[PDB]
């Protein structure tokens, strides 16, 4: 609202910064304007963090062994070195899975190499190697291993590529090095791209060879859902009520043979651009599978991509499309029936990852709620070329946000509601503000599709309504 | 589909039938699953004695280890401190996960800084990063001190924080006057009270080394109060409580529980309480230092009695009847102030409530882990109640602290079939509770997963969990309990006798099998 | 048989083959039972909507109350008294039941006596009774005041208290300065609360009536606070801990906090603690009186406000938010004394737990009884949580304290699916909760026969019981809770949220069933 | 010893009361001499208590509906009068039974009139009728209602027999009228006649005219034994195993049809004979039916009662007899060798109602520990008689014995552990000494045979040898 006065808010936030920093993090906020297309020309993202100032970002181990490896289920991750960050990443993401823990799936373990001071001296290939024969005595139904290496393992002189593939060769088992290692890039992003670098050179081809497989015109993959709080499911349903076979779902309750079987699929249905564009352009090139981006938040963006997905297909699965679309109109109807007139006029601000700041939008509009402001720890340029389109006029934008820029911008804007990790919560809680977590939903969901839209307007409507938001002030004072 | 008036969450959500059609579909067709013999069989072979002697043969493979790095437990020291900016000299992903953990377990806003070393500093130093980190927290989030820790990519490269503090300091991105303690703290050695013990050595080497020469012992007429890492606000106040009523002159050193408790009345604390810098400073004048977990406080140690030239009291955790006893007739001894009325009442009180719930806690078998105080302190309360103590784990501890509880144990019957168990995790005790079933587990919220384990193997094999102990991410508020002193020792009193009942309620709910027991007095 | 390293009581010795094969003869044999299909079918029955329709048109019976008989009251309130014998004028029978049922609440000595009339009293009345009593009474266990109550016995057939004790003072069984109130306590009229109020008033009466012609409202500048029927020990510490941190001079009439919690120190306190005669004397001179439970302290609010004149405030009890909010700034308004800065924080501290947990607590549907005061109070603080009230049983409510709790509920929208009963007992509340199932129950010990049958039903029927209220006899300690102030509201939101999570966990523990939910972080 | 120091100590004691009721407690306690067997000459017992000096009796109701028929589970009780006494007594006494709660059993349920001023003024008759016709709709599976007077009853001439008799010819049902109204007697022990004199009226002899109950000559019936914590199913699986039919079991898990069997076995096995000696006479007058007394209290006695009883019947009984004691011998020798040591040397007080003080005795000093007092709250002379040949010389005797009594008696003796009811147990734990609930056996047990003596011996030495008895006075102290 009011252009000259947001760019006025975001240069009085700016006055406190020193020199550096200031003209820095000057690049990282932008008032937004739909008609631009070109985001770098407003906007600049995925560079270094300011040091001292509280950024949000992870970093690289996070976006491989956190977000794109570890929900695999049927392989056992190890978390190569000292024992901070396999304990920290330790079921703290809800990648929903179906298996028995510790027997045939092995998702909310913390298998690692314990780093001493030892291994840190003499290094730890040695103690890789034995911790393999381990892993495979104790736990012989496990499919395949990973390694998830940790900041030492790149500082160190280890190579942990030839123990893996001395030990793939010796036991006739996938071993997948990742070098990983937190330092690297600036955030989760490169993390997600040496995962699916990992992806491509050591699991994605075991079967070109193979042909045993029977193949359909109406197979596709769902590339980059990982199924937080069920999501992935959610969405499954409704691809194969409109008729399609799903073969495989990555990586969110994805097994390697669900990935080894991803090259013989018609179409790549990819949810989450930031994380597996790298594959899925791979796959492209290398199989001849074309790839698309869809949206299941909200009723809108969820019937927009049936029909478009049912368009990739023949007239069968376009009529089922509509099928799929009738049957559910109600439900969602209904929905919004109940909860719009709760929410509506409500403004929300938002501060996530690399892909829900805007793809939630729709759902939000859906409930008549407006987005005043949205931003990424670690998107780049293309997606704020989708989300200023997505966002509306003289809406603020910020680029890997402080925690005093996002306080003071919260403070002047005043939304009626914030959606933002775990990091941010308690602080806009105490602000007197509704906070939803974005990223594991508060431990509710799924929110994806139909059947997620009703959850989704649920908690938006007892979080942003609830009765304790009215008593933080004390009477007497 | 959803009901609009009754909608379900994932849970019972995926119930349907549905989404159980369509994931049966999934597992047959594409995922290439084991048969279902072949899991049942693995699983309960991974029950048996002969596995445990596989699991117990590890020598390089950790699996869900029960500690964690020691730069965590060094910000938890630098939060206890007024107005204090704890700062990690690293990688920021480090601070990320810091931030997640302490924010799951004490519901709060934890704040915490990085310098944000990329592949860069890997080849030129964090030196820089040093330099415009530090003038950028100072300027932006206004700290009264900057507490230094590091992050195991600092460790490995060598960074020297003296150095790099110092050039800060002479090229003016900090003022000269501006406290900024540091300490080195490799996650590859020891574990986060490590950190903490490191940390907490270094902001009272900054404040006490160069300044000894007019510090006179005794001379402010307090004992000074080191707590070390500790996650239950309760503990903190428990101490402030016992020491008020007594009278005693005390000055509790890294205090945390105001940053950590601070109101929701619609305005962002980022700092509050805290120990002050003049406390630091006057520290050496106390009568004595009292270490209340001195077995990851031997650094700390080492620099108080050398410099502050304080006869650090050997004493034991304040836990359970006798350790808190102990601690209040020492505290009595080094101040000369008599141990008041109302702590005689309270103590007597704890003995009624022990006297009352005997005849259920007798003989309970417990498997029980965290970190070495903490267990220890467990383990003599469990003695004190008639408990048997059979699984007695510490990640972290080492020999010597296993030896002190040996020696406790033996000095019981009830410790007659405990076995201590030193650098074993949670997997290798999932085989114990298994081999050697307990009839409960006492620990932090990893162990709900070998609560899960147990039952699948059956009702009658489940091991049920008591949530005691750090982290704990899946109940509320639970960081406000207390464990120290007599109002803890009820406290966890209370809790073991409920959790033993609750149970043999759930075992005689059965109509017509089993609630002949079903009994409305117990 | 028997092993005896592995001794097993009743549970689960009997389900050994030996005694069910046993059980199984005798049953088969001699009890000439029903048939288990007949047996399932009736059960079926009782809980339809069919049967609730006939349960709810009881007129003449009672099936398990949730309310006691008058004196019980009226001995609680004596207790509250400095040296005072609880003294029930009627048959020993009553006495023995109303000290076990105290001992098996708070787990400690009850002290009170009777003047054990018989069948010779029935015809001649108990003024021999009576003489002889007080006589004994005071020579045995040297009380400095005698509370004499009545059992229905001395009710049906008129005995006068008063008369009967002035002829025992005139013929010198007992000196005539020896305080000796009384109070009638009518069993068949009102309830356990009822019998508090009239023993309270009798008290009062006795020391204030005759002397009030030097009294002056407001010379002592203190406030007098009467509990009511309290069983919390935590209700009165939090009241007396409240007013203290305001600076508010205070008179708390009837504690009995210390005699009902002594230490184990090796001598038995038959007496401590307790409100003072000179209290009792000097209470008129207060400047008011403040009632903490005022829908079961009518008839001391009459006499406060016709005798000594205090002009009573109108206030809820101080249970949730809003309502200790009200009580605090209705203190602070007669006393003068601003509502300092701790507890402004301690009210921020309980609403940062509310946002905390209010995302599990929403749209939680209960089912809840006891007594008046404790049942609006807990109505009102789940409707602050967002929480829905849908049984409300008030076995010993009226008619205008239903129609306060309706004006209540109204007030909120979480509200609308709640019904208010008086009269209704715990079988009536047991077709409640199968017809309409709530997510769980609050009450007393007495709601775990109605988890079993919700059980019997199936595993998806069954509604925890939540233990709040009294009597609490199948479990340790939770006598020494709080449920007033913001202390007790954390405490009741504690044990709610963590009673929601505990179910939830239960409920995702199947493995590959239901364990995807079962998530670490909550 | 030191029977003068036994007898001053009585003297010191008493000094305190008034001269009457001085003069009156010195007949209720003296000093033990096992050949005096004329206990009347001794001790006297079965009268009124003191006003105003803390008795442990109850009252008649407690003996009648809280004793004997509560426990009879196929029976719905009402509580007949204001609210208060079915309340205290719901579900206190742990006498266990097999049964569905609600449907076909209903011992720990309250069923009442719960009695309004109305009802004590025009009478409750007209209540009670309805009622029972309540009765009858919800819960049709009864098999017979009692009516339990509390005192109001007995005050206000309400009829409750002519109610029974109408209301049970209406309706074909067994309604059972026991005037147990509180006031009358002096104890429990009126209770239990007036109960046992119900059962012979009302439900006895409805069978005397039905002869096709199919009798066979080893037929016995438990009379007494109320099952708390199991305690009659530990004694009838011996008494099974010797060969015996246990038609009947009176009253713990009993039925109603057991009672109207009863007149039809061979034996009456008495183990309270205090409670149920009323109808154990009444039942060899009219049916012939001869009774004994058993103590299954410990190895001695229940292998002297087990002999005594297999002598009642025929060779193959007895040979079953000395086979039951071979394969027990083992299971109590293991208990006392592991627990004898523990227990070996200390010294008992009791106080119970009217028949444990005496009959565990033997079951004590089975463990090698002394009883060096106990008493009675409401037994007779003929109990005394009983206990004193049982009790040690110069043992201290005391009936109807007041708190101060007691107290000055357990502070002077010093005994290592006391076992009486829950209204002396938290008095006694204040004290520093040991306490064992000897009525509920502290909701442990059963005690009874060779089971229950194992879990007798556990609990004695848990609770005596327990470290919190260590920890009462302060280090500092
Ligand atoms: S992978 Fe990425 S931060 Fe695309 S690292 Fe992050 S489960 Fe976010 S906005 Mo947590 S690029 Fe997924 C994400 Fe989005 S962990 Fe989840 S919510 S859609
Ligand atoms: S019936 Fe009697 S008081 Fe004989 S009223 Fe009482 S379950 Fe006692 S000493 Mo409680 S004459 Fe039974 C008894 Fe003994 S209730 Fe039990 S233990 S053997
Ligand atoms: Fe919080
Ligand atoms: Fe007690």
């Amino acid at each position: 609202m009011s252009r000259e006065e947001v760019e006025s808010l975001i240069q009085e936030v700016l006055e406190v910064y020193p020199e550096k920093a200031r003209k820095d993090r000057n690049k990282h906020l932008a008032v937004n304007d739909p008609a631009v297309t070109q985001s770098k020309k407003c906007i600049i993202s995925n560079k270094k963090s300011q040091p001292g100032l509280m950024t949000i970002r992870g970093c690289a181990y996070a976006g491989s062994k956190g977000v794109v490896w570890g929900p695999i289920k049927d392989m056992i991750h190890i978390s190569h070195g000292p024992v901070g960050c396999g304990q920290y990443s330790r079921a703290g993401r809800r990648n929903y899975y179906i298996g028995t823990t510790g027997v045939n799936a092995f998702v909310t373990m913390n298998f690692t190499s314990d780093f001493q001071e030892k291994d840190i001296v003499f290094g730890g290939d040695k103690k890789l190697a034995k911790l393999i024969d381990e892993v495979e005595t104790l736990f012989p139904l496990n499919k395949g291993i990973s390694v998830q290496s940790e900041c030492p393992i790149g500082l160190i002189g280890d190579d942990i590529e030839s123990v893996s593939k001395v030990k793939g060769a010796e036991l006739s088992k996938t071993i997948v090095p990742v070098r990983c290692e937190g330092f690297r890039g600036v955030s989760q992003s490169l993390g997600h791209h040496i995962a699916n670098d990992a992806v491509r050179d050591w699991v994605l081809g075991k079967r070109d060879e193979d042909t045993t497989f029977a193949s359909t015109p109406y197979d596709v993959a769902i590339i980059g859902d990982y199924n937080i709080g069920g999501d992935a499911w959610s969405s499954r349903i409704l691809l194969e009520e409109m008729g399609l076979r799903c073969v495989a779902q990555w990586s969110g309750d994805g097994s390697i043979s669900e990935i080894e079987l991803t090259p013989k699929v018609k179409l790549n249905l990819v949810h989450c651009y930031r994380s597996m564009n790298y594959i899925s352009r791979h796959m492209e090139e290398k199989y001849g599978i074309p790839w698309m981006e869809y949206n299941f938040f909200g009723p809108t963006k969820t019937i927009e991509s049936l029909r478009a997905i049912a368009a990739k297909f023949d007239e069968s699965i376009q009529k089922k499309c509509e099928e799929v679309i009738a049957k559910y109109k109600p439900e969602w109807e209904a929905v919004v029936a109940k909860y719009r007139p709760r929410l509506e006029g409500k403004r929300v601000m938002l501060y996530i990852g690399g892909l829900r700041p805007r793809h939630v939008i729709g759902a939000y509009e859906d409930l008549g709620m407006e987005v005043v402001g949205t931003g990424y720890e670690f998107a780049h340029n293309d997606d704020y070329d989708r989300t200023m389109k997505e966002m509306g006029d003289s809406t603020l934008l910020y680029d890997d946000v402080t925690g005093y820029e996002f306080e003071e911008f919260v403070k002047r804007i005043k939304p009626d509601l914030i959606g933002s990790g775990i990091k941010e919560k308690f602080i806009f809680q105490k602000m007197g503000i509704p906070f939803r977590e974005m990223h594991s939903w508060d431990y509710s969901g799924p929110y994806h599709g139909f059947d997620g839209f009703a959850i989704f307007a649920r908690d938006m409507d007892m979080t942003l309504n609830n009765p304790c938001w009215k008593k933080l002030q004390a009477p007497w004072e | 589909s959803q009901q609009v008036d009754k909608i379900k969450a994932s849970y019972p959500l995926f119930l349907d039938q549905d989404y159980k059609d369509m994931l049966a579909k999934k597992r047959d067709g594409f995922e290439e699953k084991y048969p279902q013999d072949k899991i049942d069989e693995v699983f309960q072979w991974t029950t048996t004695k002969e596995y445990q002697e596989l699991n117990f043969q590890r020598e390089a493979l950790t699996v869900n280890p029960a500690k964690a790095c020691q730069p965590l437990g060094a910000v938890l020291c630098a939060l206890g401190f007024e107005k204090t900016m704890p700062y990690v000299h690293g990688s920021q992903g480090c601070v990320a996960y810091f931030r997640s953990y302490f924010n799951r377990h004490f519901r709060e806003p934890v704040s915490c800084v990085s310098d944000s070393m990329t592949e860069d500093a890997a080849v030129f130093g964090g030196q820089q990063n040093m330099k415009d980190g530090l003038q950028n927290c100072k300027a932006t989030y206004k700290p009264d001190m900057i507490a230094v820790s590091t992050t195991c990519m600092a460790e490995v490269i060598g960074d020297d924080l003296n150095a790099f503090i110092n050039n800060s300091k002479k090229e003016g991105f900090i003022p000269d006057e501006f406290p900024v303690p540091f300490a080195h703290t490799p996650s590859f050695v020891g574990s986060h009270v490590t950190g903490w013990d490191n940390m907490f050595e270094g902001i009272a080497r900054y404040f006490t080394l160069k300044s000894m020469d007019d510090k006179v012992v005794g001379s402010n007429k307090k004992i000074n109060i080191v707590p070390g890492f500790e996650t239950y606000l309760g503990n903190f106040r428990v101490i402030k409580r016992m020491l008020s009523e007594m009278g005693v002159g005390y000055s509790l050193l890294s205090d945390p529980e105001e940053v950590l408790d601070t109101p929701a009345d619609g305005q962002f604390r980022m700092y509050a309480g805290g120990t002050t810098q003049e406390e630091m400073k006057d520290a050496p004048n106390a009568l004595n230092t009292v270490l209340l977990q001195p077995w990851h406080l031997e650094k700390t140690k080492k620099f108080v009695e050398g410099t502050w030239k304080h006869e650090v009291p050997k004493l034991n955790i304040p836990m359970g009847l006798d350790w808190t006893d102990e601690f209040l007739m020492k505290v009595s001894e080094i101040s000369g102030q008599p141990i008041p009325a109302s702590l005689t009442k309270e103590r007597g009180r704890l003995v009624d409530m022990m006297t009352d719930s005997h005849t259920w806690l007798h003989g309970k078998r417990f498997a029980l882990w965290g970190d070495p105080d903490f267990v220890m302190g467990l383990v003599k309360f469990l003695l004190e109640l008639g408990c048997e103590p059979v699984h007695i784990l510490c990640h972290n501890g080492n020999k010597r602290w296993k030896k002190a509880v040996d020696a406790i144990l033996a000095a019981s019957p009830y410790g007659k079939n405990a076995t201590v168990y030193i650098g074993k995790d949670l997997w290798h005790l999932r085989s114990l509770v298994f081999t050697d079933k307990p009839d409960f587990m006492i620990g932090n919220s990893y162990g709900k997963f070998i609560q899960r384990d147990t039952l699948h193997k059956g009702k009658e094999f489940e091991v049920p969990l008591i949530r005691i102990g750090f982290p704990i991410f899946d109940r509320h508020h639970l960081h406000r309990s207390t464990t120290l002193g007599y109002e803890g020792a009820m406290q966890i009193l209370t809790t073991l006798v409920n959790s033993i009942l609750e149970r043999l309620d759930e075992e005689t709910r059965g109509m017509q099998a089993t609630d002949y027991n079903h009994d409305l007095v117990r």
